[PDB]
């Protein structure tokens, strides 16, 4: 994954 | 995951953390944990503190983020770890 993709998981 | 109730808990960041949050556009003095994470992520994106090959790996030894979190590095996969490092920078 990209950094953004990993970080986005914190949003859920 | 991390419980939704914890995600929308209201917190007040210490001055250094707050400075970091506002530097990427945050305007408030108190935030939910989710909001804090949102702006924190922006900070990391802009400074590209992640590893190019494995982008869940964050290197922050030479950054103010490292001073705050008190670690040379951490994994984005480790959500609870991240929450804890935040909880240690709250008023
Ligand atoms: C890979 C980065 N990314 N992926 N999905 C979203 C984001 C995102 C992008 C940016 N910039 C490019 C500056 C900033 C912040 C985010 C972001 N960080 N966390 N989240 C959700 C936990 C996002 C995000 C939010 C949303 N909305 C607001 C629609 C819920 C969409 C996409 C991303």
């Amino acid at each position: 994954l990209t950094f953004a993709e990993y970080w986005a998981q914190l949003a859920s | 995951q991390i419980p939704a109730s914890e995600q929308e808990t209201l917190v007040r960041p210490k001055p250094l953390l707050l400075k970091l949050l506002k530097s990427v556009g945050a305007q408030k003095d108190t935030y939910t944990m989710k909001e804090v994470l949102f702006y924190l992520g922006q900070y990391i994106m802009t400074k590209r503190l992640y590893d190019a090959a494995q982008q869940h790996i964050v290197y922050c030894s030479n950054d103010l983020l490292g001073d705050l979190f008190g670690v040379p590095s951490f994994s984005v996969k480790e959500h609870r770890k991240i929450y804890t490092m935040i909880y240690r920078n709250l008023v």
